[PDB]
Parts: C-alpha cells; structure tokens; sequence
C-alpha cells in the first residue's frame, strides 16, 4: 500500500515508473484486491504515456483474477481506444492508441476475444489510409490478434494478405520487414492458410527464397 | 343446412395446422389464448363422430362460439 | 545415450537433441534447439537455393518439418487446437511430393503426439502411397498396424468388420499382391456383413454416416 | 459449504460459489 | 394438458390484443386492461415461488418463459414498461423513480435511502441499523440466494440479458433508463451469488460492447450503447460504495 | 438561433460545410467558433452526435496556433465552456490540449487563465474523478514557476478536490511541500482539506459528484 501510495503521488515519473514497473507477476495474488485495483486505476490515466502503458498492462494482466472491478473500467477503457483511433485525426495519438489497444489484447486475451470484429474493422481502416512506428505497432497488434482468435480471422486473412505483401514484397521505403514478416508467419499458424497463397500470390515462394541471399 | 359433414371438412384443416406447433410470436399468443377451448371442442367433436349425438356437438359448438365472440371482438 | 554423441553445431544433432528434449516436456531448452537448428539449415538452403528451386526441395522439406514441432508444443501446451492442427497439418501434407523417404519421417516428427489410431486419414494415404511405389511390404506393416490383428496368420477367421476404410485397402493390398481369390470372398463377405449393419443404423441426426457408407458399398 | 464437498460436487457436473460473505469482492483462486 | 392450461395467465403479455369476456361494457376498456394486466402479473409472479411452476415454465421446448422474452425485444411501449415490473418484483428489487434521466432514478434506488420506519416515534437508530448495517454471519447458507441463483440462472439461459440490451437501446428513454438499472442490479448479483463459470463471462457483454465500437450502424445507437455502458460503471461504483 | 431542434435532419451537411473551409490561419475561424456556440445553444444535449467530427480541428488549433495573443485559443475555449454534460464520452482526447496548456512557460499568460478557468467551469457538469493525476500533477507544476497563475490553479484545484473524497488523502502531503514553500494560503482548500483529513459526516465524502449536482440543482 506504501508502493502504491508513492508510484501514485510522487511528482517526478521515474520513481512511478519504477514502481509501476517493478510489481510483476509475483505479486498476483496481492495486487488483485480492492484498494490496490483502485490505485491502479488511478495509475491508469496518467499524464505519460510509458506508465499508462505499463499501468493498462498490469491491469488487462490481472482482469481475470477480479474480473467485476476490472470489467467496467476496462470496457470504458477500451471504448476510448477506439474512439482515439477513428474520431482523433492525429498521427501521434492514432500510434499512442494502436499500441494501448496491443498491450491490451497482449495482457487479456479471453476479455478481447469476442470483441475482435469492430477492433479489426478499425485496424483495417486504419490500415487502407490515403513515420513507420505506427505500421509496425498495428502489425505487432494484429498479430497478436490472429494469435488470440483462430479460425475467426479466416474472413480476414485475403485483405491482410493482399495488404502484407506489398509492404513486403515492392517495398518503396526501407520499412520494417522483420515484423511484417513474423505478423505474416503469425497469421498462418493460427488461421491454416497452408497450400492455397501458393496460387494465389505467384510470387510468394520468390520474394520469402529472395530474403536469404540479400 | 344441417351439413355436418361440411362444417367437419371446413374446420378440419384449421385443426391440422393448429397441431403442427406455433412457429411465430403471435401463433404463440393465440396458441396459450385459445388452445384449450379449440382442443376440448374437437375432442366433443370427435366423440360425436364416433357415436353420433348432439348432445356432444352442443358443447363443442358452445366452445366454438366462445372462442369466435372473443376473437371478433 | 546415442544422441549425446551425435555433434551439435550440425542440423540434425540440434534436430535429434530438440526432439529429446520435447518428449520429455522441456518446452524451453527445444524452442531454442529448434530456432537454432534453423540457422544451422538456413546456411545450407542459402547454399542451394542459388541454383533452382527442385535443388532446395530437400532443404525446404527439412525446414517444414523442422517447423512442425512448435504444432507439436501447441498440441501439448493448448488442449482447444488440438484438433484444428490436426487438420491443418493433413492439409499441408497434400503439398509435398509424393515421396516414401520424406513422407515417413515427415509422420515420424507428426507421431510424436498423435498415435496412428487417432489420425487413419493420414496413414491410408500413406499406405496406399507405399503400395503403389513398389514397396509393397510396408504398406502391409502400416495396414496390420492400423487393423489391430494380422490376417495374414488367421486365413479362416473373416477381417475385422470394424474400421471398414482400412479392411477394404487391406482387401484391395490382398487382391493387388499374391492372391486374386480369396480377396474376392473376403470381398463379398465384407460387403454382405456391411449391407447387414446399415438396416440396424436408424440414424436421425448424425446424417454424416450413411452416406459416406453408401460410398464405400458402391 | 466446504472445499471438498465442491470438489466431490464439481466431478458430478454440479458447479459451487467458492467465496464467503466476508469480502464483496473476492479474487478468484 | 401440456402447454396451453397454465400458460394462459401470461395471455395478457403475450397476446397485444388481448380480450379476456366476449361480452363486456365498452365503456371500461383501459381499467379493464390495468386490472387484467396487475392480476396476470400477480399470477406470474406466484408461479416462480413455487417449484412446480418454475419447472414446468422453463421447460426445454417452447416454454412459457421463452415467450415471455421474445415479446419483450419487440418496441410495443406498453407491454415493454409493463414486463419490467414483472421482472423488478421476481428479483425482489426495488423500483425506482418514473423519470428520464439516469441519476435521478438512481438516486432513489439506494440502499441507504431515507425511510418513514426511522423515525424516532417509529423505530429510531434500531431500524435503520438493521437495515444499513450488515448480518453478522458470514457463513450460513441464506436459502434466498440459492433461490434467486436457480431463478437468475434460468433466466440467462432463455437470454434474458440480450433482451435487456435490446430494450436499453431501442426503446423511450422511460423505459431505458428502467432497464438499465434493472441490468445493473443483475450483473451486480450475478458476481455475488451466483458460481464462477456461470458468471465469468457475463460481465463482458458482447451484444451491448460490439455495438457501443462499431462505427457503421448509425450514430444514434452507438452513443446511447456507450451512454448505457457508462451508467453500468456508475451503477456498479454506486454498488461498491456502500449504505451510509 | 431559430429553430432550436428541428436543424437536425440538415445538421450532418452542416458539419460537412465546417469540414472544409475551416482552414487553419485565417479570419474565418472567428465566426466559425461563434456558429459552433449557437449549434450548441441550438441543440443543446444532442450536440454529442455531431461532436467528434468537430474533434481534429480544435486539436489543430490548440497546438498549431500562431494568432498574436493566442485569441483564437480563447475563443474556442469559451466555446468549450458551453458544452456542458456533451463531452462527457469525449473528454479523454479534448482534456490533454487543455492541460497541455497551462502548463507550457511560453504560453501567453491570459491563455492559461482561460485554461485554468475553463478546466474550473467544467467540473459542474462532468465527473472529474479518473482524470485526477492527469491534473494534480500540471497544477503544482503551475504553482511554483508562476507567481501570477496562483490564485486561479487554487480555484481549479478546489474545484476538483471537492469532487474527490478521501481519494484526494494521498496527494496532500504532495501539495503541501509546494503550499508552505511558497506561502500559499487559499481559504475554500483550507476548508475541504480540512474536512478531508478531520472528518465532517460518514455520507457526504467519498460521493458521487452528479448525485450531489442533481440535488443541488432541485
Ligand atoms: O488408385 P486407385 O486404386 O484407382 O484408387 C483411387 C485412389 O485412392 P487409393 O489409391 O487411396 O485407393 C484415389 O486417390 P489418389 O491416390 O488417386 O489421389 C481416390 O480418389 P480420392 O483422391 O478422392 O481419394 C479414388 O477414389 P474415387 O474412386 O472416389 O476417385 C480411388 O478409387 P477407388 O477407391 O475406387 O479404387
């Protein structure tokens, strides 16, 4: 209760980060009580955006030892992710909340589970827009996604093909292509998409021998 | 006419498609409305078929009209 | 005691050295053996990729199988895919060439969770596939094996009724390697011993049975 | 009302509250 | 006989329509409505305190109780105001204010409220200890709970939730507000009496959440799905705060 | 002005019209602004639909601001003040440019007054719990690097922590080092942490502060 106390009312931010940071795993079991979820949900709108991020994923981490705190908190938590992606039209604040909304579907994976068709509508859209931190965090964020929930995605996974293949192959900038390349791996292990983008992208087997020689 | 014969054939596939179950809402409505009276006149019915009486189509007349004052209303 | 010998900067011994650690649940040690094993084949396939794709074949079916066991940390890690690798892993085996050495080893690395008894789809295939290769003996091993008993010592007592896809390539192996007669008896007591089963099956839901024994009849 | 009684009633296919009256919002074990 | 005898008495719900005498004075027809529609109420509620009622309403084919539902997601603004005190007074809830904002009725629905027993001529600090201060076992079995987490169980089962978010959203706000107070008080019950694996999911709600993010329906009903979500929050911090 | 309700089946264009000729510096943004309060004097609690599409540009003009005195900036946030119990699902993308700018030491001073006093006139309608530490913090850093600002963040930081109960107990000895350092003594703070820390009843702390605004309001 005195760590909580401190990482929530000290004024510089790195002794919070260091606290927020250094309650791991060990401590489960204790932080999943009800003054203690109550200062971490203080501890989750902070001016910051490292320790919201380390704040969101201690709490989409212990969700599912309390779920009735969580579950309202986090509900309304993710309703202003989403509403931080479409209706904000800031390059900075899209990328702060792509990652918000990876850290959470990393943290709680059956909370997130049933919501993945507005998530991944909005993770397209973002995607087929008229600095490359935010391609490589909405990669990592729906690979993450295509890890959670298989064989629902496999209404998703031509569009993401279509897309992820020319980021990867015809790259006109030298964008990350090692994330692009384990999203890719990602959503074939989850999904069974094994034999058929063999005929329908020709050119896969070439530009995936092509990354071994250059 | 005194046809009862004609009334029998004329309400007879009201009876079939009334057993088959209700499927909707309001089949489901009339079903827990008026079932009961629509099941207890075709049985006098069908114990008046069997030996015939009018005794045994009184009431189930007496049923009919009951369910028809209620559903003309 | 024969893999600890085996060298470890090479492929196989960091294959054979990952495989040993993932029977006896080490899912930590393996996923490093197995990631490790994959440079220790990329050198190679870089090698040969360079002079056409039918060269590298035997390169990529290394890299395939490698990258099978982390289905197989899946299968005993996640209990809820356990059946949906299971078919993804007989639908990527419809790609690969038609092939006894690679196909063996390829069920060799699939059997270290899934017994031949679980998955017959698959091992039919294989038999048939051994069968029609010339090697016609262990077809017959694959066949006795997914049966349960050896016919070939009872040659009065009739086959098991039971698993009627594997009896009839059994009697199909029968008919093709030495004997053209009692096959045909076999055959004919197999398929009025069949006609006798489907009278007694008044299936109403579970309507994908009769049909698919329709098949096998005609 | 105790563990054991759950445990005996759980292989039954007969689910139990786990938690007392004491605290209104209990961690899951 | 099997499903048309006992089920009658849900008739005046079921039935938007409903004629109960063939031969009545026309002069009294809303009265008439009211008293049919308070002595219906009466009826279900007596046959859910009873066991043979509770089975024989919730039977697995197409039951009583499944009717009682499926009328309940259709936007008839008389049956719909009227099927929540019926599910108010199941529950044993209490009800709160006819109004049309939120914090208001909820307001009324606090445990801690003032009532007309402590007085001091009445029942001065005796009865409003009794009432805002809690039972000193923590251990005995309370019947009552068991009860309401057999009939709260068999409600979900026939989906009584999906229902409850289809009457927030596409209704009057009278009637929103109602409901959204009515489904607070479910899911606050449902993380307290009732077993882990039947109530582990339910706090999510995936009707009311996937329609509250998705931003092609129109825009009316996404802000009033987050306005509902909203109001659960404060619902549930008004829960955990406690009687003062 | 005219029709108070009835703009709405029209309203949508309306916002489509603003979209596009709202450009960034120019002397359109005065009657823009002034349109903006009159659709919200109009609609009055439906103003929420056709809010977030309005949401960018206000961004745009909070950071990207190049007006001598920052008079746009002030504008928009007597605008602001108008919406009410509006921003109510939008508060957590449209309270940051606010508190970012009180506290930036380049700002012009009536700027921040306007932020500090919009911050303060917005709690009577708004529930400022969860977005406490997103404005403790910015307000102590606007205590003690201006000695004009104080009085003003005192009014904000009284007007927040009296919707706070004792969840406002932990932050006090955090103040306090800033209040004694600086000889700051405000009488309204005085007396609610003085009703903080020595109790006054069991009821009213810890409250919901739309509850005691609807029982104040009748
Ligand atoms: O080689 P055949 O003796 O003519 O038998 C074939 C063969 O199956 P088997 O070799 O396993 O018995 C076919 O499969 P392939 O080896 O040619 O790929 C199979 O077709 P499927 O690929 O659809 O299984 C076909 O069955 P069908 O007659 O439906 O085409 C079946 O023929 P029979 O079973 O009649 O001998």
């Amino acid at each position: 209760s005195k760590l909580l106390v401190v990482g929530i009312t000290d004024p510089d931010p790195d002794i919070r980060y260091c606290v927020l940071a250094s309650l791991d795993e060990r401590f489960d079991a204790h932080l999943a009580q009800a003054e203690n979820l109550q200062a971490l949900f203080v501890a989750l709108n902070d001016q910051v955006f490292e320790i919201r991020e380390l704040a969101i994923c201690t709490v989409g981490r212990l969700s599912s030892m309390n779920p009735a705190f969580v579950m309202p908190f986090l509900r309304k938590m993710l309703i202003q992710i989403l509403t931080e992606l479409e209706h904000s039209g800031i390059g900075r604040i899209k990328e702060q909340s792509a990652r918000m909304l990876g850290h959470l579907v990393s943290n709680a994976p059956r909370l997130i589970r049933p919501y993945m068709e507005p998530i991944l509508k909005a993770l397209i859209l973002k995607l087929k827009d008229p600095n490359p931190g935010v391609i490589n965090n909405v990669l990592a964020t729906i690979g993450e996604l295509a890890q959670v929930s298989g064989l629902e995605m496999r209404k998703w996974v031509d569009e993401l093909f279509i897309i992820i293949m020319d980021m990867l192959q015809d790259s006109s900038l030298l964008a990350k292509r090692q994330v692009a390349l384990w999203t890719l791996g990602q959503l074939v292990a989850s999904t069974g998409y094994v034999v058929e983008p063999y005929r329908k992208y020709p050119t896969l087997l070439e530009v995936l021998l092509n990354f071994l020689k250059t | 006419e005194r046809n009862v014969k004609g009334m029998f054939e004329v309400l007879e596939p009201l009876h079939a498609m009334m057993e088959r179950g209700p499927q909707t809402l309001k089949e489901t409505s009339f079903n827990q409305a008026y079932g009961r009276d629509l099941m207890e006149a075709q049985e006098w019915c069908r114990k008046y078929m069997k030996s015939g009486n009018v005794k045994d189509l009184t009431q189930a007349w007496d049923l009919y009209y009951h369910v028809f004052r209620r559903i003309s209303k | 005691e024969y893999t600890c010998m085996i060298p470890r900067d090479t492929h196989d011994g960091a294959f054979y050295r990952a495989v040993l650690a993932l029977h006896q649940d080490l899912f930590s040690l393996a996923q490093q053996c197995i990631d490790k094993a994959r440079d220790l084949l990329d050198a190679e396939l870089t090698a040969m990729a360079g002079e056409s794709y039918s060269r590298a074949y035997g390169a990529m079916v290394s890299c395939h199988m490698l990258s099978e066991l982390e289905e197989v940390i899946q299968y005993k890690l996640v209990p809820e895919r356990r059946e949906i690798i299971r078919q993804i892993w007989w639908e990527r085996l419809q790609g690969c060439q038609r092939i006894v050495e690679d196909w063996q080893k390829i069920l060799m690395v699939r059997s270290l969770v899934v017994s031949p008894h679980e998955d017959m789809r698959t091992w039919l295939k294989y038999a048939s596939l051994c069968g029609k290769s010339g090697r016609l003996a262990l077809a017959h091993k694959t066949l006795v094996l997914l049966l349960g008993v050896d016919p070939s010592r009872q040659l009065d007592h009739p086959l098991p009724t039971v698993h009627p896809q594997v009896t009839y390539a059994y009697m199909k192996n029968m008919w093709k390697s030495a004997r053209k007669i009692d096959a045909f008896q076999h055959m004919q007591h197999f398929v009025q011993t069949m006609q006798q089963q489907a009278q007694h099956a008044i299936a109403t839901e579970d309507q994908q049975h009769k049909q698919e024994l329709h098949k096998l009849m005609a | 009302k105790t563990k054991q009684g759950c445990d005996i009633l759980k292989c039954h296919n007969w689910d139990a509250v786990r938690h007392s009256r004491k605290h209104l919002w209990p961690v899951v074990p | 006989r099997a499903d048309v005898e006992l089920e009658r008495i849900l008739a005046p719900y079921t039935d938007f329509h409903y004629r109960h005498s063939p031969d009545t004075a026309e002069g009294q027809l809303k009265e008439d409505r009211e008293a049919r529609f308070l002595a219906s109420k009466m009826g279900i509620i007596a046959t859910f305190r009873s066991w043979a009622g509770i089975i024989n309403l919730c039977k697995p084919g197409n039951s009583g109780i499944q009717s009682l539902i499926g009328v309940l997601c259709i936007p008839n603004m008389e049956i719909r105001r009227g099927l929540l005190e019926v599910l108010y007074d199941i529950f044993r809830l209490p009800l709160p204010v006819v109004t049309e904002e939120f914090i208001e009725a909820l307001l009324s629905v606090d445990p801690g409220r003032f009532q007309d027993s402590w007085r001091l001529s009445d029942g001065f600090v005796a009865a409003e200890a009794k009432t805002i201060l809690p039972h000193r076992a923590r251990s005995r079995p309370d019947l009552m709970d068991n009860y309401l987490a057999l009939i709260l169980s068999a409600f979900i089962r026939n989906g009584l939730l999906e229902g409850l978010v289809e009457v927030i959203t596409n209704s009057d706000d009278h009637i929103s507000v109602r409901a959204t107070i009515l489904l607070g008080e479910l899911l606050h019950m449902a993380n307290t009496i009732l077993p882990h694996s039947h109530s582990h999911h339910l706090h999510c709600l995936p009707t009311l959440m996937n329609m509250a993010a998705s931003f092609d329906i129109p825009k009316e009903k996404r802000l009033r799905a987050s306005a509902a979500l909203n109001c659960l929050k404060r619902f549930h911090e008004m829960k955990k705060r406690g009687p003062k | 002005s005219f029709v108070k309700s009835h703009i709405r089946p029209y309203m949508d264009e309306i916002v489509t019209l603003m979209r596009e000729f709202w450009v960034m510096n120019t002397s359109i943004q005065s009657t823009i602004i002034l349109l903006i309060e009159q659709i919200v004097v109009a609609l009055g609690g439906e103003f929420k639909l056709y809010l977030p599409q309005l949401i960018p540009h206000m961004l745009r003009v909070f950071m990207h601001d190049n007006s001598p005195g920052r008079i746009v900036s002030i504008k928009l946030l007597a605008a602001i003040q108008l919406f009410g119990a509006n921003l109510d699902d939008y508060l957590h993308l449209l309270l940051p440019p606010i508190v970012k700018l009180f506290d930036a030491p380049e700002a012009p001073l009536p700027s921040r007054k306007a932020a500090l006093e919009t911050v303060d006139r917005l709690t009577e309608s708004l529930d400022f719990t969860d977005y406490a530490s997103r404005i403790i913090h910015p307000i102590v850093r606007t205590l003690d690097q201006s000695p004009e600002l104080r009085s003003t963040a005192m009014d904000t930081l009284s007007s927040l922590v009296f919707q706070l109960g004792k969840k406002y107990q932990i932050f006090i000895p955090m103040v306090n080092k800033v209040l004694v350092r600086h000889r700051i003594n405000h009488q309204r703070y005085d007396v609610l942490i003085c009703r903080i820390v020595k109790g006054y009843t069991l009821a009213d702390e810890e409250e919901d502060p739309l509850i005691y605004q609807h029982r104040m309001l009748r």
